[PDB]
C-alpha cells in the first residue's frame, strides 16, 4: 500500500495471461494447469525462461 | 394612434365614469366605454389610464363623501357612513367590471393592485384614516357601545354593518380592523370592567 | 365525489338541442346584421365578459337585443358553439381573428387552446407576425416563446416583410437581447439601418435609441453618413449630437459569434451506472469535451441530421417499455442550441430503429429504420416539411434493405447499403441504379464531401475505403487507414473545416479505447495525423454512439465534470 505510480494502472491490464495463470493456479489442477500453459504456451514464450513455467507446475505438486 | 385621439377617449371616459358617480348609470351605454377601454390599454397605455383612476377618484371622494361626513358628523354620522360606503361599493361594482378587464392585463404584467383594492385603499386613505373622521367615528362608536353596556338598548345592526365594512375595509385580513376598532375598545373595556369589578367586590359577596 | 359522466353527456347533449332548436332563446347576439340566438347561461360560463354584461345592473341586464360590435361572425359563431358542444375546430388561418375576439369577450379556456396551438405553429415565415400580435395582446409566454424563436429566425432571414412594420419598444428589445445568432455584428447593423430607412423622419427620434444598444464598433465606421445623406435638411440636433454620442455603453461582444465546428456525439457511454447513456461532445477546436442535455425520455436508437441551416433534428428510437423491456414510439423532436433542451415537434406516421436522418431543399428525409409495417413496402421512406410542420411520404426505395446509410450530394439522396447503391430524384420522385460496389461491407458510416461519397469502414469494422464519384458514377479505391493491428477500430466518416477528417477510435488487445482522429488527404489519398485526443478530457463513448457535424455555443453549454 505504500505503493508506486500509474506502473500499477497500467501493467494489470499488461499481464492478463500471467493473472491467468495464477487464476488457473488457485483452482490448484495440474492437469487443467497444463492445458492452459500448451494454449497460451507462446505467450510464455516472450519470457527469455520458460522453464519458469514448469517450475509452477512442480511446485504446484 | 395619435396624442388627441387617446386623449379624448381617455376625457369622454372620465366623463362617463363621473356620471356613474353621481347616481346617473341609467342613461350610459356600456359597451362604447368597454370598446375605449379596449382601444385605450391595446396601444399599450394603461399607465396613464391607472394614474387618471386613481386622481379621478380621490377627487370625488374629496370633495363628496369627504364633505357629507364633516357636514353630517351629528345627524346620524354613522347611517350616512353606511350609506356612502354603499354607494361607493354599488358604484365601484361597475367600475371595476370594465376595469377588470383592463385589470387582467395590468396586474399581471405590471404588478400592482386591482382596480377594487385600489378604491377600497383610497376609500380607507381618505375617509376612514382621516384626521378628524378618524377620532370622530371611535369617539362616537366608544360612546354607544358603553351606554348599550350600560343597560339601555340601541341599535345594534348598524354596529354589525360598521364593523363588517371595516373588515371587508381591511383587503387583506384583520390587519386594519382590528387594530382601529379593538385597541380603543379593549382599552375602554379594560376600565370599565375594572371599575364594575372594584365595586361589586365591596357591594356584595362570593354567593 | 366526482361528478357523473353519463349525466354530463345527457345533459350536454340537451344543451346543444336547446341551441340547434331555437326554443328557450331569451337573448339574441346581433353581429353585422346575423342573428344569434343563444343563453345568457351558456355564453358568460365561458366568458368572463358576459358574466359582466348581463349580472351588472345596466341597460342591458333587461334588454333582450345587443348589437356586439367590433366581432366576426364566424369567429363568434365557432365560440358560441364550443361553448355548447365544447369542440373547437382550429384551422391554420382563422386562429389570429379567434385568438382577437377571445381576448375581447375574455374567454379563459379557448385562449389556452388557441395559445398552445400558437405554441405549436410558431415558425420561420410567421415568427414576425405572431411576434407583433404577441405584443398586441399580452402573451408573455407566447411572447417570449416567439422571441426566444424570433431571435434566431429574424437573424437568418431579416428580409420579412412585417419587420419594418414594428413598434419601437420591440425592436429595441430585439436588438439589444444577448440572444441573437449572427455570424457577424454588421448584418444586424445593417438590418438596424434598412429599418430606420424605411420610413420618413419618423425614424429619426427612434435613431438616437436604435444606436443606443447596437455596440460602438459601427458608430464611428461607415453607416454614419450614409444617415447624413437620409437625413432631414438643416437639422442641427442629430448630426452634432451622434458626434459626441458614441462615449458610453460598454462594448463588448455578442453571444451568436460563438459557433464552433463541433462534432456532436449521442448515446455515448454513461458516467454514472444510474443512467443507460448521455450525450457528450468533442470541441476540435477547445480540445474539451461539453455535456449536453439527455435524449427525450432517453430516447435510444435514434438518428440524427444537421441542415444547412444548422439545425438539430431527432428522429425515430424506442423507449424503455413501463430484464429487457423497449418499446418504438414515432415521436420527433428538435434541440435548442441556446436552452439546451430538446423541442417536441410533428411525430412521424411509423416508429423507427435508428433511422438515417437526411435533409435536402429543406426537407428532412428518414430512409428505412426498421418500420413496424414489414408489409410488401417494408421500407416507409416519408419526408418532412419544415415550412407546414407535416410529412409526407415519397416514392419507395426499390430494394429492402437493412443497416443502412444515406448521405445527400447535389441536390439529391444518396442512400447506401451493403453492395447496392440508389440514387432518389427530389423532383420526381424516382429512383436510379447506381454504380456496384465489389465488396460486401455493412455497419458503416459515410460523409458526403463535395461532389464524392466517401464510404469509411464497413464488416468489427476494417481501414476500407471505397470513393464514389457522382460525377464519375465508379467506386474506386485510395489507400487504407494506417491503424495499429490486432485492434479493432471505431470508424466515424464527417467532414469539418471543409475537408473530409475521420474520427477512428482504436482498441488494442487486454488495452483501454484510444482516440486520435487523422486527416486525409484528397489529392496524396493519405490520412494524416491532425490532431490527437488525449484521454484526459475524453474517456470511453461505447460502441453504438453516432457522430455529426454541427456548430454549439460553448458559452450556453457546460463542461462536463468527469475525472480523466
Amino acid at each position: 500500500k505504500y505503493t508506486s505510480q500509474i506502473v500499477g494502472r497500467f501493467i494489470k491490464p499488461l499481464s492478463n495471461a500471467y493473472h491467468e495463470l495464477a487464476q488457473v493456479y488457485s483452482t490448484n489442477n495440474p492437469s487443467e494447469l497444463r492445458n492452459l500453459v500448451n494454449k497460451h504456451s507462446e505467450t510464455f514464450t516472450r519470457d527469455n525462461n520458460m522453464g519458469l513455467v514448469k517450475q509452477c507446475l512442480s511446485s504446484l505438486y | 394612434m395619435d396624442e388627441k385621439y387617446v386623449n379624448s377617449i381617455w376625457d369622454l371616459l372620465k366623463n362617463a365614469i363621473q356620471e356613474i358617480q353621481r347616481k346617473n348609470n341609467s342613461g350610459l351605454s356600456f359597451e362604447e366605454l368597454y370598446r375605449n377601454a379596449y382601444t385605450m390599454v391595446l396601444h399599450k397605455h394603461g399607465e396613464k389610464l391607472y394614474t387618471g383612476l386613481r386622481e379621478v377618484v380621490t377627487e370625488h371622494l374629496i370633495n363628496k363623501v369627504r364633505e357629507d361626513v364633516l357636514n353630517s358628523l351629528n345627524n346620524n354620522f354613522l347611517q350616512t357612513l353606511n350609506q356612502a360606503w354603499n354607494d361607493h361599493q354599488t358604484a365601484m361594482v361597475m367600475i371595476r367590471d370594465i376595469l377588470m378587464y383592463m385589470d387582467r392585463v395590468y396586474v399581471q404584467q405590471n404588478n400592482v393592485e386591482n382596480v377594487y383594492n385600489l378604491g377600497l385603499i383610497i376609500f380607507r386613505d381618505q375617509v376612514v384614516r382621516y384626521g378628524c373622521i378618524r377620532d370622530h367615528l371611535r369617539q362616537t362608536l366608544l360612546d354607544m357601545i358603553a351606554r348599550e353596556r350600560k343597560g339601555e338598548v340601541v341599535d345594534r345592526g348598524a354596529i354589525r354593518n360598521a364593523c363588517q365594512m371595516l373588515m371587508i375595509l381591511g383587503l387583506e385580513g384583520r390587519s386594519v380592523y382590528e387594530e382601529d376598532f379593538e385597541a380603543p375598545f379593549l382599552e375602554m373595556s379594560a376600565e370599565f370592567f375594572q371599575m364594575e369589578s372594584q365595586k361589586f367586590l365591596a357591594e356584595n359577596s362570593a354567593s | 365525489r366526482q361528478i357523473n359522466t353519463e349525466y354530463a353527456v345527457s345533459l350536454l347533449e340537451q344543451l346543444k338541442l336547446f341551441y340547434e332548436q331555437q326554443l328557450f332563446t331569451d337573448i339574441v347576439l346581433i353581429v353585422e346584421g346575423t342573428e344569434f340566438p343563444c343563453h345568457k347561461m351558456v355564453l358568460a360560463t365561458c366568458s368572463s365578459y358576459f358574466r359582466a354584461m348581463f349580472m351588472s345592473g345596466l341597460s342591458e341586464s333587461k334588454q333582450t337585443h345587443v348589437h356586439l360590435r367590433n366581432v366576426d361572425a364566424a369567429t363568434l359563431q365557432i365560440i358560441i358553439t364550443y361553448a355548447y358542444t365544447g369542440n373547437l375546430a382550429m384551422n391554420d388561418s382563422t386562429v389570429e381573428q379567434l385568438y382577437e375576439t377571445a381576448c375581447f369577450l375574455q374567454v379563459e379556456d379557448v385562449l389556452q387552446r388557441c395559445r398552445e396551438y400558437l405554441i405549436k405553429k410558431i415558425n420561420a415565415e410567421n415568427c414576425v407576425r405572431l411576434l407583433s400580435f404577441a405584443d398586441l395582446f399580452s402573451c408573455e409566454e407566447l411572447k417570449q416563446s416567439a422571441k426566444r424563436m424570433v431571435e434566431h429566425k429574424f437573424t437568418a432571414v431579416y428580409h420579412q416583410d412585417a419587420f419594418m412594420q414594428l413598434s419601437h419598444d420591440l425592436l429595441i428589445d430585439i436588438l439589444s437581447s444577448d440572444n441573437l445568432n449572427v455570424e457577424k455584428e454588421e448584418t444586424v447593423r445593417e438590418a438596424a439601418m434598412l429599418w430606420l430607412e424605411y420610413n420618413t423622419e419618423s425614424r429619426s427620434q427612434y435613431l438616437s435609441s436604435v444606436l443606443s444598444q447596437i455596440r460602438i464598433d459601427a458608430l464611428s465606421e461607415v453607416t454614419q453618413r450614409a444617415w447624413f445623406q437620409g437625413l432631414p435638411p438643416n437639422d442641427k440636433s442629430v448630426v452634432v449630437q451622434g458626434l459626441y454620442k458614441s462615449m458610453p455603453k460598454f462594448f463588448k461582444p455578442r453571444l451568436g459569434m460563438t459557433k464552433e465546428e463541433m462534432m456532436i456525439f449521442i448515446e455515448a457511454s454513461s458516467e454514472n451506472p444510474c443512467s443507460l447513456y448521455s450525450s457528450v461532445c468533442y470541441s476540435p477546436q477547445a480540445e474539451k469535451v461539453y455535456k449536453l442535455c439527455s435524449p427525450p425520455a432517453d430516447l435510444h436508437k435514434v438518428g440524427t441530421v444537421v441542415t444547412p441551416d444548422n439545425d438539430i433534428y431527432i428522429a425515430g428510437g424506442q423507449v424503455p417499455l413501463k430484464q429487457t423491456a423497449f418499446r418504438t414510439v414515432n415521436c420527433f423532436y428538435w434541440f435548442d442550441a441556446q436552452q439546451n433542451t430538446w423541442f417536441p415537434k410533428t411525430p412521424m406516421l411509423f416508429v423507427r430503429i435508428k433511422p438515417s436522418l437526411v435533409c435536402c431543399e429543406g426537407y428532412i428525409y428518414a430512409i428505412g429504420g426498421d418500420s413496424v409495417g414489414g408489409e410488401l413496402n417494408r421500407r416507409t421512406v416519408e419526408r418532412y416539411d419544415t415550412e407546414k410542420d407535416e410529412w409526407t411520404m415519397v416514392s419507395p426505395l426499390p430494394c429492402a434493405w437493412q443497416w443502412s446509410a444515406a448521405v445527400v450530394v447535389h441536390d439529391c439522396i444518396y442512400v447506401m447499403t451493403l453492395n447496392l447503391m440508389y440514387c432518389y430524384f427530389p423532383r420526381s420522385d424516382s429512383w436510379v441504379e447506381m454504380a456496384m460496389r465489389q465488396t460486401s461491407r455493412s455497419f458503416a458510416s459515410a460523409a458526403a464531401f463535395g461532389d464524392k461519397i466517401f464510404y469509411i469502414g464497413g464488416l468489427g469494422s476494417s481501414v476500407t475505403v471505397e470513393i464514389y464519384d457522382v460525377n464519375k458514377n465508379e467506386w474506386k479505391m485510395a489507400a487504407n487507414i494506417p491503424a495499429k493491428r490486432y485492434s479493432d477500430p471505431c470508424v466515424r466518416a464527417v467532414v469539418i473545416s471543409n475537408s473530409l477528417c475521420v474520427f477512428m477510435r482504436e482498441t488494442h488487445l487486454n488495452e483501454r479505447a484510444k482516440y486520435v482522429t487523422y486527416q486525409y488527404d484528397l489529392e496524396l489519398d493519405r490520412w494524416s495525423l491532425r490532431q490527437h485526443i488525449s484521454e484526459r478530457v475524453l474517456w470511453d463513448l461505447g460502441r453504438d454512439f453516432r457522430c455529426t457535424v454541427g456548430k454549439l455555443y460553448p458559452s450556453c453549454l457546460e463542461e462536463s465534470p468527469w475525472k480523466p
